[PDB]
């Protein structure tokens, strides 16, 4: 995988490529690693499939739970709920998550929770098998505040490359959009991204 | 195995080869990988052949169960979620590799289990050893906006991609159809293009030819 | 240390003309060494027959296991278990032990009795059904027997024609295989009179 | 075990 | 904190009688009448839907209930007993017979089975009987058609016809005039309407009945074809419409 | 009848005699107030001295959950520390999954179902107290009550005890003359005042006056007791008004 | 607590009896009479129906007489739902018998486990006993043919010939004076239907009333047959000894 | 007579624990009323506060139970909030394990087992409550499901509970004699919200002022209740009428 | 009357009268009393004997070297409570390098008593506590009654008579709370409390039974020839 | 442990059982009874992992006792057995199984028969003529088919086990110390003094 | 197993 959320003016953007890997083998080239778990609380999946799609469903169903009793969660009790899951089942658990969320009070937020359960709260956050070559990238374009376009534009150029080097990476390009106004779906394509 | 699955117009159709192994040797020329977990949700299972019958059956009961106590027509999705944590519970040894498809009030639905537990969802889908030969057909030849007799064909067609050029493939192809607001026609040997040709020579013996030590009538009554 | 062929041996099942027929061999042995001459692995319960290979404990086992499954149910239900109905238990009662099997090949055998349809069935050891129209093989020497099944196998026999063919693919499967062997017993079995033969075979 |  | 209730509720006063089943089956008494009648080639069941406001909407209660594709219940009593019973006799099909064999059980013993758990809050510690009598009728290939009553006790009887509740002995009279191991499945319908309205005060039509039939198998009920040995479930509810239609040649 | 013998019963009416008879015990201790205030609440307590032996200040009675919430009970003590006890796990537990610390509408209903449990079998006793507390949490500040049967509500004053009425009537006249909102630091006074009121009504022992409180502003939205100088100041405040 | 709602199921009267083993004995004696005789060629089970409707499916009906295994079954008087718990029980034990031995189990030693079960529920647990009196009629190679009963408390004894339920002390008095040692099974079925028909509280005795079995030598050479008698088998035999 | 202390029959077949906790339903002297709409379902009950020391924000007996389920309690609070915390929990396992949102009609008959368990096992004592639930069924449309200490339940046209029902009751029978239809031909839940305090009062015969009601609305996707504010642009909309 | 069947039940007035009756044992004990300055903390007891041929019962159990109590009612019951008093301030030490605080002592007991009188079956401790320790803050004297009420104090006395010591503490407060540095002048007006509460007897030497804790004393008690220098 | 054989001829059942205890590089032992008397007419003789041997005998000759105390009666040889397979065949499927492989001779009195039966640690059971456990019966088998006839006296029987153990005595490596050998027949369990 |  290769994965990103990116906080900016307006909220928090996350990103990520559409590739399920069996082996060499792509098992899926249309996967969606960008999942809801809170109206405007959603993650970035890397690591074991089986592993990060149970923990998101989990995750999904203490936060509607706790919605019913005490009205909408923070992205920080979110972050919480997944560190909580990753690190007392860390001997078995290989779930790379990245958290991000919008609020009113704190607009955007990115929370990533490598291997081992920690968190670390960050202005953006790359992770998956493609970041690593997109570590000095990101580092030399990052700025915060961006626009929501630039944001857009950051991540697609970062994925495109990630994407592009990491053999683990690839397809589609997907983006989910965090702001007041909602939640807003992206797509981009191979010809797009590719000669960026 | 070799098994798809394959959305249209208005439903979903799977399909699964008919040949089960151990080691080099066929152990079944003709079992059927495609499983009723409800009238309308059918499965085709590839992986280890025990595991999958006996995790369709188990989650097919307890859909039925559900479905009386909520008097509500079973949905794909609940079979997929029973499914995979079942699944999830046992860390991949239960080795069931699923395509569950079906028709529901929600809609047709399509989706894939592997042993660990995760899903997918899609439009086409191909598991099993020949798994690899089917998905080079189907990325061939898919289409958005297939009819019911296109969707039929390429399933089959990708079906026999996997009878033809996996070892671990053979025999004949089963389909099921689940079309909306219709009922689930199961084709059992759809296409049987492996037929054994007339032997040489007729093997049956000359009476008496075995040796003979007792007889007796065995009693079966009371 | 591969518990299926620590004792060895084999059981072969055929359909015929509104018959069945069930075979096995009589050796149990430890490893090289030749034990029992007299160990039969097909068992009844009323009219339903079930041949059993693998780890001779288990064999044993099963067999007790069936007989207390088959006893209660006649006496629940009224009647005599069907082989339909028997295979079904089987299955359920391998898959039961899933994570810590029974090191087994059942293979059933018999005619329902309402609708006077001759069936066969085989197993593996965590009770996967196979169920099949010609015939089914089971032991330490089940590649032979496919290979002797396929080839002398025809549709339709005559209970005295069916007899001599699944003798032949027993007893020539038997001879390419180390541990099965030592004797042979074969039921031919008709919709209401079963006869038991035993066969005189090499006793290497 | 058998395999599909 | 949690259940100290471990012995008996139900025990033998010095007469022999137990009490809360005696009480139970009062509560039976006192029920909506519900009945059943045994054809050649069929089982029905009746019962008056008598709501509880006509703000209800009756046919969101079920009083007959589809346990198995070829088995039907229907009660006398306390209607939450009935609805839990039909729960957890669903669930015993399956785990102690449809998991083991691959087919459902005969009516006989997944009536047994109800028998069993009734019997069972008769005896256990910190729970009271049930307050119902149900009647099963069902078909399986080795037994036919068949009709059983469980009481409160956990006893069952197989009944050619027999009715149950408010007006039993009445209705169980009209029966014995009228039954015979003739009677085709219609006439066996036919004589459960005239039996019920005896015992019905108000409306009596097909939406204050509720009644259903244990008869031919539905293929159009199945939900699919291919397996031509599945041929598809012999319990069918009858609609609002189709009472109607026989309430008019009465 | 006999309906009164055991928890849980009903009686013919609908009641849970049991469940009123601890009310009673509730009725016979010591007056107990909340005054929620602009930006926190205020506790406070009457707490009779029995005899010159009990040394002054070291019999403390209000008790803090997590950081941010107080506790004051009248009736049966150790029913009291029982349920705060169960407060202290229950936040806790909180703030372990959830990170953020217990908000106070949560609270309460965490002490509410758990002393309606103890009203749903007749192998357990429902709790001897009416418990005030609150505190301030994300939303602002909030004052809950809870009772024996597990009812609780919010409120914007609160009394319990042998001088609630006095109290209640009290409090009422500065929800009235107050409808713009009462500062912390006046609800500290008040609160003195109420209960030298409220102590009219158990006056053959003189009593020792305790008070704490919870301010976004005054205490950063902690709990904090209330000592030295704004303690001796508020006294000074109520002793002006009996006289 | 729930100390007052605990009537005590098992414990003493000042007199030294078990208040509860004593009223479910008088349950019993409400219930249909069941009588076994056992000939030296084979024993006989009779038992009268708890009265009947006309609309009873009456062939397809079991009330009285169960089958335990191949050589054992009983007549029961009681509640027939508590009955068929211990059957279960009863049917499950000779199973794992005959499992661990590879021999059927002995008549007396499945009798002993159900009575030792019954035996519990009078000294432990504080539940209510089971209302059930057996008769138990089988054969095994040690004794041959041997009548048993059980009842409420636990306690078993062996009988040439014995009844339960309703007027055991006109029928046992009946069974006194006409039985005798050297007896056939043909013989015991016409003294069973006999006293029944005297002792029963119906107008006639009628083959609808009734459930009947015999367990003989009678099929072939050296092993045993359980014949549970259908509807028109038990209308000939009432005629056949003229009843009706 | 401790058939009257547990949950045991009486010798004429009546559970009087169950029995008296009916009478508990009516404890708080509150009525509450659902009606269906096309598009919705609404119910209301009344707000009173005795106490002038009460926040009266916290005084509600609506819950929330899922974003598409709501309920409204008669009787007291403590047993309200217990079945509120029970059916909340329900809904959410429900979703979990089977991948879809709890039907309203499910959850009923869910929460009416709950009670009838307490009505056969001794420990357990009934809760003294009565649960209308709500929603807008994704399969069913509008739909109301009430259950009751006797864990009985069935799903109504329109319902009422509490002390005064049987006005309300009759009142809205006779609309519906006359309507002809299931429900309130209207297309905005803001009319049937009006409907549904018209023919409360008129059947009360008594008047509302804003903070005497408490109304609850149910549509496609969400479950939500209404401030004083937008009762109050309610109560305002009936008297110009 | 019939509210006093166990102590799970309430009276129709709020009372507990198994609780009730448990405080009667606590009468019908010997005297007890416990005083304090501000640098020790000091308990005496009157010992019960049988009759002349028996030994005189033990009432003070040493807690830790800092920590002890006197008892008053059933012993058994002082066992239980002064054993759970040890592990708690034994875990204090090997889990927290820390000497337990008498308050903490005091919360403890208090939550340890009010389970017994919530929940069916059990019933409350039949016995009242005087703890004494020197910790942090000082010397401290705490009462303990199994309603599970504990009270901090500068003296009291339980049991018996106790009214007698009860109230002559209660005028010479202003004396013995300032007698600081000076163990033997803090026992002697302990013994003189409790001497307050003698009817028909008289304090002897194997009667009498004093312990002291304080800044530099680690918890002692002292019996026999030990304390005939107080008589 | 290590040799144990059995024969069975017309009118009873002969065991013979090595003396020999050896552990490491030392015979600990040259007069151990390898035997348990289950009733009066069943012995068991048995072979396999220190302790676990004697444990096992010791364990299934208490339960039979008690049978036979409860039911004043004797097990047949045949039940016997089955139940001693039985507890075999549990007991390899425990956390720790019992390594121990037994020899069953009876004489059943109601059939007026000798039987011997063989039974091995997994549990597997075979009624035979002739029967022996560990290697000997490499040597015994081909010997006793050979010598063997079905009719054969009690004296018959015990040359036929002198040929067994001379043969064992000449290939086999270890020094097993000889056989104690008894006699299992209508009239009960006897030892054969001098072998 | 499929990995992300
Ligand atoms: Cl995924
Ligand atoms: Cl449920
Ligand atoms: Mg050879």
């Amino acid at each position: 995988t290769s994965i990103m959320a990116v906080t900016f003016k307006d909220g928090v953007i996350l990103g990520a490529d559409s590739r399920t890997t069996t082996g060499a083998y792509i098992a899926n080239r249309v996967t969606d690693k960008l999942t809801r778990v809170h109206d405007k609380i959603w993650c970035c999946r890397s690591g074991s499939a089986a592993d990060t799609q149970a923990i998101a469903d989990i995750v999904q169903y203490h936060l509607e739970l706790y919605t019913s009793q005490y009205g909408t969660p923070s992205t920080e009790t979110a972050a919480s709920v997944f560190k909580e899951l990753c690190y007392e089942n860390k001997d078995n658990l290989t779930a790379g998550i990245i958290v991000a969320g919008y609020d009113d009070k704190n607009k955007g937020e990115v929370y990533t929770i490598p291997l081992g359960g920690s968190v670390h709260k960050l202005p953006y956050a790359i992770a998956g098998s493609g970041s690593t070559f997109i570590y000095g990238y990101c580092d030399k374009n990052f700025r915060e505040n961006m626009s929501k376009e630039e944001t857009v534009d950051f991540i697609k150029h970062s994925l495109s490359q990630a994407i592009k080097w990491d053999g683990s990476s690839g397809g589609v390009i997907r983006m989910v959009v965090l702001t007041a106004a909602g939640v807003e779906r992206l797509i981009f394509y191979p010809d797009e991204y590719e000669q960026l | 195995t070799t098994i798809v699955g394959v959305k249209f117009n208005n439903g979903v159709v799977i399909a699964a080869d008919t040949r089960s192994t151990q080691g080099p040797i066929v152990a079944d020329k003709n079992c059927a990988k495609l499983h009723r977990i409800s009238p309308k949700i059918w499965c085709a299972g590839a992986g280890t052949a025990a595991d999958t019958e006996a995790v369709t059956q188990l989650i097919g009961s307890n859909i039925e169960l559900h479905s009386l106590y909520t008097s509500r027509e079973p949905r794909v999705v609940s079979a997929l979620q029973m499914l995979k944590q079942h699944l999830f519970k046992y860390q991949g040894h239960i080795g069931a590799y699923l395509i569950v498809a079906g028709v529901d009030p929600t809609g047709s639905h399509l989706f894939s289990i592997h042993a660990h537990g995760s899903t997918d969802v899609g439009y086409y889908l191909s598991l099993g050893s020949g798994s690899l030969a089917a998905m080079a057909v189907l990325e061939s030849h898919w289409k958005q906006d297939l009819t019911k007799e296109e969707a039929i064909k390429l399933a089959s067609d990708a079906i026999q991609a996997g009878i033809w050029n996996d070892l671990g493939s053979g025999s004949n192809v089963d389909v099921c159809v689940m079309e909306i607001g219709k009922d689930a026609e199961y084709l059992r040997n759809y296409l049987t293009p492996n037929v054994r040709e007339e032997k040489q020579k007729s093997y049956k013996f000359p009476r008496g030819t075995t040796a003979v030590l007792k007889e007796s009538i065995v009693n079966i009554c009371d | 240390s591969d518990p299926s062929s620590i004792n060895g041996g084999i059981v072969v099942a055929m359909t015929g003309k509104d018959c069945v027929a069930i075979a096995c061999d009589l050796r149990l042995g430890s490893q090289s060494l030749g034990v029992s001459n007299k160990f039969e692995k097909i068992f009844h319960y009323g009219h339903v027959f079930l041949g059993i290979t693998g780890l001779a404990t288990d064999v044993t086992t099963l067999n007790e296991m069936f007989r207390y499954k088959t006893n209660l149910y006649k006496l629940k239900e009224e009647r005599a278990i069907e082989p339909e109905t028997f295979t079904q238990l089987v299955s359920s009662s391998l898959y039961e032990r899933r994570f810590g099997p029974y090191f087994v090949g059942p293979v059933v055998a018999g005619i329902n009795s309402k609708s006077g349809k001759p069936f066969i069935a085989g197993f593996d050891l965590i009770g996967c059904i196979d169920e099949a129209k010609d015939f089914i093989v089971s032991g330490t020497a089940s590649d032979q027997l496919f290979g002797m099944c396929e080839s002398l196998y025809e549709p339709n026999l005559e209970p005295e024609d069916l007899f001599e063919t699944i003798s032949q693919a027993l007893l020539n499967a038997a001879d390419r295989d180390a541990l099965s062997g030592w004797g042979a017993v074969v039921y031919i079995i008709k919709k209401d009179e079963v006869v038991k033969r035993y066969l005189k075979m090499r006793q290497d | 075990a058998p395999a599909x | 904190m949690t259940d100290r209730y471990s012995f008996s509720l139900t025990t033998f006063s010095p007469s022999g009688k137990l009490g809360q089943i005696d009480y139970a089956l009062t509560a039976v008494k006192q029920g909506v009448t519900s009945l059943g009648i045994k054809a050649t080639n069929g089982v029905v069941i009746a019962t008056e839907k008598k709501s509880s406001s006509p703000l209800a909407m009756s046919e969101t209660l079920s009083k007959v209930s589809l346990l198995t594709p070829d088995i039907g219940a229907v009660y006398s009593g306390m209607g939450p007993d009935y609805r839990v019973l039909v729960d957890k006799s669903r669930k015993v099909a399956h785990t102690s017979y449809k998991r083991i064999y691959g087919e459902y059980p005969p009516t006989k013993l997944l009536v047994s089975e109800v028998a069993k758990i009734m019997q069972e809050a008769t005896q256990s510690g910190g729970v009271r009987p049930f307050g119902v009598s149900l009647l099963i009728a069902g078909h399986d290939e080795f037994n036919g058609f068949s009709l059983y009553q469980v009481d409160p006790s956990g006893s069952y009887f197989p009944w050619k016809a027999t009715a149950i509740g408010k007006g039993s002995v009445a209705a169980k009279t009209f029966l014995e005039k009228r039954w015979n191991d003739e009677l085709e499945l219609e006439d066996a319908i036919h004589i459960a309407l005239l039996t019920l309205k005896e015992s019905v005060e108000g409306e009596f039509n097909g939406d204050t009945i509720e009644l259903a039939i244990i008869g031919d198998e539905n293929p159009d009920l199945l939900g699919y074809t291919g397996i031509p040995t599945d041929k598809g479930p012999r319990f069918r509810k009858l609609t609002s419409q189709e009472i109607n239609d026989r309430l008019e040649a009465l | 009848t006999g309906y009164d013998l055991s928890n849980s019963v009903f009686s013919p009416d609908g009641r849970n005699f049991q469940v009123e008879y601890a009310v009673k015990a509730v009725e016979n201790g010591t007056t107990s107030i909340g005054i929620k205030c602009n930006d926190g609440v205020v506790f406070a307590v009457e707490k009779l001295i029995t005899s010159k032996l009990l040394v002054p200040q070291k019999n403390v009675k209000i008790q803090v959950v997590d950081r941010h919430i107080g506790c004051v009970y009248s009736g049966l003590i150790p029913d009291g520390r029982h349920l705060v006890n169960r407060g202290r796990e229950e936040a806790a537990s909180f703030k372990k999954l959830y990170k953020t610390p217990i908000p106070i509408p949560a609270f309460a209903d965490r002490l509410g179902q758990y002393v309606q449990a103890h009203t749903l079998y007749n192998s357990v006793r429902p709790f001897g107290v009416s418990t005030i507390f609150g505190g301030v949490d994300k939303n602002g500040a909030h004052l809950y009550m809870l009772e024996p049967s597990g009812s609780y509500w919010g409120y914007k004053g609160a009394a319990t005890g042998k001088g609630r009425q006095s109290a209640k009537a009290e409090l009422e006249k500065l929800v009235d003359h107050h409808p713009e909102g009462l500062s912390a630091r006046e609800a500290v006074k008040q609160a003195a005042k109420i209960i030298y009121l409220a102590h009219e009504d158990n006056k053959e022992k003189d009593f020792e006056l305790e008070i704490s409180w919870c301010s976004l502003s005054e205490t950063n939205g902690l709990h904090k007791f209330v000592k030295g100088d704004l303690l001796q100041e508020a006294i000074d405040f109520a002793q002006k008004e009996i006289n | 607590g729930s100390r007052r709602y605990d009537s005590r199921t098992t414990i003493f009267s000042p007199e030294g009896r078990l208040y509860q083993v004593e009223y479910a004995l008088e349950s019993i004696s409400h219930a249909g009479t069941a009588i076994g005789i056992m000939a030296s060629d084979g024993i006989v089970l009779a038992a009268e129906r708890k009265v009947t409707s006309t609309l009873l499916e009456q062939d397809t009906s079991t009330e009285k007489l169960y089958k335990l295994n191949d050589k054992i079954a009983v007549a029961v008087a009681g509640l027939t739902a508590d009955a068929e718990i211990l059957i279960n029980t009863a049917r499950i034990h000779a199973q794992n018998y005959l499992k661990t031995y590879n021999e059927d189990i002995p008549v007396e030693i499945l009798v002993r486990r159900l009575s030792d079960i019954k035996q519990g529920y009078t000294q432990h647990g504080g539940l209510r006993p089971f209302g059930v009196s057996f008769i138990y009629a089988g054969y095994d190679d040690r004794y041959g043919y041997q009548l048993y009963t059980s009842n409420p408390s636990g306690n078993y004894t062996g009988w040439k010939a014995i009844s339960v339920g309703a007027n055991t002390s006109a029928a046992q008095t009946l069974l006194q004076m006409d039985y005798k040692d050297d007896m056939k099974v043909d013989d015991a079925i016409e003294l069973a239907l006999k006293t029944l028909s005297k002792t029963t509280d119906s107008s006639a005795l009628t083959y609808d009333r009734l459930e009947f079995a015999t367990i003989r030598k009678g099929a072939n050479d050296g092993e045993v047959y359980q014949k549970i008698f259908k509807p028109q088998e038990i209308k000939d035999i009432l005629v056949k000894t003229g009843i009706t | 007579g401790y058939d009257r202390h547990i949950t045991i029959f009486s010798p004429e077949g009546r559970l009087y624990q169950v029995e008296y906790a009916f009478k508990a339903t009516n404890q708080t002297n509150i009525n509450s009323l659902a009606v269906r709409g096309k598009d919705c379902t609404v119910v209301i009950s009344q707000k009173k506060v005795p106490d002038k020391l009460l926040d009266p924000t916290t005084v509600s007996y609506i819950f929330c139970i899922s974003r598409t389920i709501g309920m409204v309690v008669n009787g007291p609070i403590p047993d309200a909030r217990n079945a509120a915390l029970r059916a909340k929990a329900e809904a959410a396992e429900f979703r979990y394990k089977y991948g879809y949102d709890m039907p309203c009609d499910v959850l009923a008959k869910r929460m009416a087992n709950l009670s009838q368990i307490y009505t056969q096992r001794a420990y357990m004592r009934p809760l003294g409550v009565i649960l209308t639930f709500v929603s807008v069924d994704e399969e069913l449309g509008p739909s109301i499901y009430k259950t009751d200490p006797a864990g009985y339940y069935v799903g109504y046209k329109a319902t009422a509970t509490g002390p005064k029902q049987q006005e309300i009751t009759t009142n809205l029978e006779n609309h519906f004699k006359k309507s002809k239809i299931d429900h309130i031909n209207e297309e905005s839940w803001e009319k049937v919200v009006e409907f549904a305090i018209t023919h409360m009062i008129d059947a009360l015969g008594t008047e509302f002022s804003k903070n005497d009601l408490e109304v609850g609305v149910a549509t496609k996707d969400k479950f939500f209740t209404l401030s004083a504010e937008n009762i109050e642009e309610r109560l305002v909309a009936i008297a110009e009428q | 009357n019939n509210y006093d069947g166990d102590t799970v039940t309430f009276s129709p007035t709020g009372r507990l009268f198994q609780v009730e009756y448990a405080l009667e044992a606590i009468k019908q004990g010997s005297v007890t009393v416990g005083l304090r300055s501000n640098t020790h903390a000091v308990l005496v007891a009157l010992k019960r004997n049988a009759d002349e041929l028996s030994s005189y019962q033990k009432k003070i159990i040493k807690c830790d070297e800092h920590m002890g109590l006197s008892l008053a009612g059933l012993a058994p019951d002082a066992r239980v409570l002064s054993n759970y008093l040890r592990q708690q301030c034994n875990y204090s030490s090997l889990v927290f390098n820390r000497k337990l605080a008498v308050e903490r002592a005091g919360h403890l007991l208090c939550d340890k008593a009010q389970k017994n009188t919530q929940s069916y079956g059990g019933r409350p401790y039949g016995v009242g506590l005087l703890i004494i320790g020197y910790d942090k803050s000082g010397a401290h004297l705490l009462e303990f009654q199994p309603s599970g009420n504990v009270t901090e104090l500068y003296g009291t006395a339980i049991g018996a008579r106790s009214q007698g010591a009860k109230t002559y503490l209660e005028r010479t407060l202003d004396t013995f709370i300032k007698i600081d540095g000076n163990p033997d002048e803090l026992i002697k007006a302990g013994v003189e409390a409790i001497s307050q509460s003698l009817r028909d007897e008289s304090l002897t030497v194997d009667n009498l039974s004093i312990a002291i804790v304080g800044k530099d004393t680690p918890f002692t008690i002292y019996d026999g020839e030990a304390v005939a220098k107080y008589i | 442990m290590d040799i144990i054989l059995g024969i069975r001829v017309q009118d009873s059942v002969i065991l013979a059982s090595s003396k020999a205890v050896t552990r490491g590089i030392s015979v600990l032992k040259d007069s151990d009874d390898k035997t348990r008397q289950l009733s009066p007419h069943t012995l068991m003789s048995f072979a396999g992992e220190a302790g676990d041997t004697v444990q096992f005998a010791e364990y299934i000759q208490a339960n039979i006792q008690l049978y036979s105390i409860r039911e004043d009666y004797e097990l047949s040889p045949q039940a016997v057995s089955s139940f001693v397979r039985q507890e075999l065949a549990k007991s390899i499927r425990s956390r720790r199984p019992y390594q121990v492989n037994v020899l069953i001779g009876g004489y059943d009195k109601k059939k007026n028969k000798p039987e011997l039966y063989q039974i091995d640690y997994l549990g597997t059971k075979v009624e035979l003529p002739y029967g022996a456990h560990g290697y000997s019966g490499f040597y015994t088998f081909s010997l006793l088919d050979h010598h063997y006839r079905p009719d054969m006296t009690t004296e018959e029987g015990l040359d036929l086990l002198k040929l067994c153990v001379q043969e064992l005595e000449k290939r086999m490596p270890m020094d097993f110390k000889g056989v104690i050998v008894k006699i299992v027949d209508k009239d009960g369990i006897r030892q054969v003094d001098d072998f």
